[PDB]
């Protein structure tokens, strides 16, 4: 959620995310983006795509 | 009076720093998008996300801007030989002629592994060298000594002493400082300019 | 034979560092002896420093061929 | 290590320079405007009159 | 400069039909055959011709004649003016120096 | 920063990976000179020059 | 007046035949140096001078490899070049049974010509300029670095050294000032040394696409 009223949770905004690009350090942005905010499982079938 | 037109003055720069929130931003961002996937390779090219070479050499030296002590340029070698000069004092062995030097710097740099660095910096090493060897001359011909080392006010050798291990700590050390201030391979070479020009 | 530098660049150790502290952090034999650290990151520099980090680099060219470098044989420097 | 009042206050012959410096360049300027006015005042080769 | 027609009050136009052209009005059949000269017009316009002599047109224009710079005055700049809009206006001249990387030309 | 009132966020990797990531390639001791040009932006400040 | 159209004869042909020699078809050391004093002992004044003949010149040839191939330059005097008389040179060309020719027009070229100009056929081709491009020779100019066209040999070296297709290298335009200066075609690679701030130097090879 976004405010604090209802608990938060800072953004990760489209700047630091070029900034990390910069650093060049490629599984901490995945960590950041992906690990921690809505890693989510599906399931796919191959046969029709 | 003043106070009026001094307020209307000032004002102004508090309207150009409320509008500059959002050009630069926007140019920031566009210039971002455009050079984000320009990458380093290990053939020491950069090379777009679809393998299209975009360059053959990175800024045609090959060398990494946040690593250049001069401007722009990785030595300054002025400095460098003052530093060596200092650090390494040599109180024991004798000052060198300009015939000396010469060849003993060129027997130094016929080593195998100066001939794998690069042939400019080689180039600029040796107009240097060559610089102070013909500096060293007139000072030894003002004061009229010897070669030999037979002159009797001894400290008249201390005015442009310079002794082969500071060559060799010289040498060494441009050497050194060449080889470590590269683009590594896989920098992310295109975000870097796009952050250096928008900042 | 091998063109690539023989310099371990900065990517190279910060990954092999963060894969040795992985391994580590799961139950894995340590090589080097440990003073009584308890950090898997700590021990990791510690592996490093005595190069015994049981780790192979494979250096991939953008035409498709690669080398392969040993941890212990690049120049790890400051 | 302080800032004060006494560190701002002007001098003595910096009031005295102060007040020739305003005095000329406010003559310097009515005579400028003299010249203008009667169109004795030469053009700069950059610009007219104004 | 215009003419209006004094039986009904409107512009006139030219036009020939007999051995004289004639001022002539189109709603009433007021006619003034012209048999003499007037001296003013429109003042017509026809655009900026700045470059139909460009770079080194014909070297029929070689002068004697020329200023100076101020500061340094080699040999090349034989001096030049020219004009601003239209008939009745002044005419500007500028003076210009060139041998390379500056931006001088005084007017 | 300027210490007026300003505010600034946090975060914690939650991996080894990212741990050494950040440490090696983020950490300040890496990071003394922009690389806009190659110019130190850690240095004295203010009342450290006094 | 008439001796700035004479100059400019004079500095066309002097370009023209820079591009001539360094095409690398035959051409003589003398002539390179021309005067404008030299142009006007070889041809008289502009009212003695008649434009669509005065200038033609077609010695050179390809002596580097192949003497037998011999090259046409024509210079049309309408300020419109129109379908019939590039007709007239078309037979004439096809009367000396050559392969390739070269026009400078002096304004411009009918629309219709225009068309014409690129499906007279497959062993045809005729190259087009104007005068105002040929007043200077931008292979002298300060912008523009060294290009130099490079056999199939050196390509394939070339492509072999870096691990490339040599579809992956930089492209430059069919219709680049320099590529028709140079008149190469689609399918060739052009080296280029641009001048470093110091002494050394950068290569860099582009593509015609
Ligand atoms: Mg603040
Ligand atoms: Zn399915
Ligand atoms: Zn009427």
């Amino acid at each position: 959620t976004e405010g604090r009223s209802r608990d938060g949770g800072l953004r990760l905004g489209e700047m630091e995310r070029d900034c990390l690009i910069g650093y060049g350090a490629s599984m901490l942005l995945l960590e950041r983006l992906m690990i921690s905010s809505d890693a989510f499982e599906v399931d796919v079938c191959g046969q029709c795509g | 009076t003043e106070f009026f037109f001094h307020t209307m003055a000032g004002r102004e720069g508090l309207v150009d720093t409320a509008v500059k929130t959002a050009e630069t931003g926007y140019m920031q961002r566009r210039l971002v998008k455009s050079l984000e996937d320009l990458c380093s390779q290990y053939d020491l090219t950069v090379r777009s996300s679809t393998g299209d070479i975009i360059q053959f050499i990175y800024g045609g030296d090959g060398l990494d801007p946040a690593a250049m002590e001069g401007k722009d340029e990785p030595l300054e070698f002025k400095r460098v030989l003052d530093n060596i000069k200092a650090v390494f004092p040599c109180p024991s062995e004798p000052a060198l002629s300009k015939n000396e030097l010469i060849l003993t710097t060129e027997s130094i740099m016929k080593k195998s592994e100066f001939l794998c660095c690069q042939d400019s910096f080689l180039q600029e090493i040796k107009k240097f060298i060559k610089g102070v060897s013909e500096k060293i001359k007139k000072t030894r011909d003002k004061y009229g000594i010897n070669d030999n080392g037979t002159t009797e006010p001894r400290v008249l050798y201390q005015l442009d002493r310079i002794t082969p291990t500071q060559v060799e700590k010289f040498l060494e050390t441009c050497r050194d400082k060449y080889m470590r201030a590269q683009m590594e391979p896989g920098s992310a070479v295109g975000a870097l300019c796009a952050q250096s020009i928008g900042e | 034979k091998r063109i690539t530098t023989p310099y371990m660049t900065k990517y190279e150790r910060a990954r092999v560092l963060g894969t040795r502290a992985l391994q580590i952090a799961m139950c894995a034999p340590v090589m080097v002896e440990l003073e009584g650290e308890t950090d898997p990151l700590l021990i990791a520099m510690k592996e490093l420093k005595a190069r015994k980090i049981p780790i192979i680099i494979r250096r991939y060219l953008p035409d498709g061929s690669y080398e392969d470098w040993g941890v212990d044989e690049l120049i790890i420097t400051d | 290590f302080s800032i004060g009042i006494g560190d701002v206050t002007p001098g003595q012959g910096l009031l005295k320079a102060k007040y020739e410096l305003l005095n000329a360049g406010y003559k310097k300027c009515d005579e400028y405007i003299e010249a203008l006015n009667t169109g004795k005042l030469q053009q700069q080769p950059g610009c007219t009159a104004e | 400069m215009l003419l209006f027609c004094p039986g009904c009050g409107n512009g006139l136009i030219v036009e020939e039909g007999q051995r004289c052209h004639r001022f002539s009005c189109n709603t009433c059949p007021y006619v003034h055959n012209i048999t003499r000269k007037v001296t003013n017009r429109k003042y017509p316009k026809l655009k900026e011709v700045d470059d139909v002599l460009g770079g080194a047109a014909a070297w029929e224009n070689v002068d004697s004649t020329a200023e100076s710079c101020p500061k340094c005055e080699h040999p090349r700049a034989y001096f030049m003016q020219l004009q601003t809009r239209s008939a009745d206006e002044p005419m500007t001249t500028f003076y210009k120096c060139c041998n390379a990387q500056c931006g001088h030309r005084w007017r | 920063a300027d210490f007026d009132g300003d505010e600034m966020n946090l975060h914690l990797p939650q991996t080894e990976e990212a741990k050494a990531e950040a440490l090696v390639l983020m950490g300040t001791k890496a990071n003394l000179v922009t690389p806009r040009n190659g110019e130190p932006l850690i240095a004295a400040i203010q009342d450290f020059l006094t | 007046d008439d001796e700035e159209e004479t100059y400019r004869l004079w500095k066309i042909r002097k370009t023209i035949m820079q591009l001539c020699h360094d095409r690398g078809y035959l051409v003589t050391q003398d002539e390179l140096d021309q005067t404008l004093e030299e142009f006007k002992a070889q041809s008289g004044d502009k009212p003695s001078e008649g434009r669509p003949r005065r200038t033609d010149l077609t010695v050179l040839v390809a002596h580097n490899d192949d003497p037998t191939d011999q090259m046409f330059v024509f210079f049309p005097e309408e300020p419109k070049v129109g379908i019939k008389t590039i007709k007239v040179y078309c037979q004439r060309m096809q009367e000396e049974n050559i392969t390739r020719a070269l026009i400078v027009v002096q304004q411009g070229m009918t629309p219709s010509a225009k068309q014409s100009l690129v499906d007279m056929a497959p062993k045809y081709i005729l190259e087009q300029f104007l005068q105002q491009e040929l007043l200077i020779n931008i292979t002298e100019h300060e912008l523009v670095p060294e290009h130099v066209v490079m056999t199939k040999e050196e390509v394939t070296e070339l492509l072999a050294r870096y691990k490339l297709r040599e579809n992956q290298l930089p492209r430059i335009q069919a219709g680049d000032p320099v590529a028709r200066y140079f008149g190469i075609k689609r399918g060739q690679v052009v080296k280029i040394i641009r001048p470093s701030e110091t002494a050394g130097r950068y290569i860099t090879y582009r593509l015609v696409q």
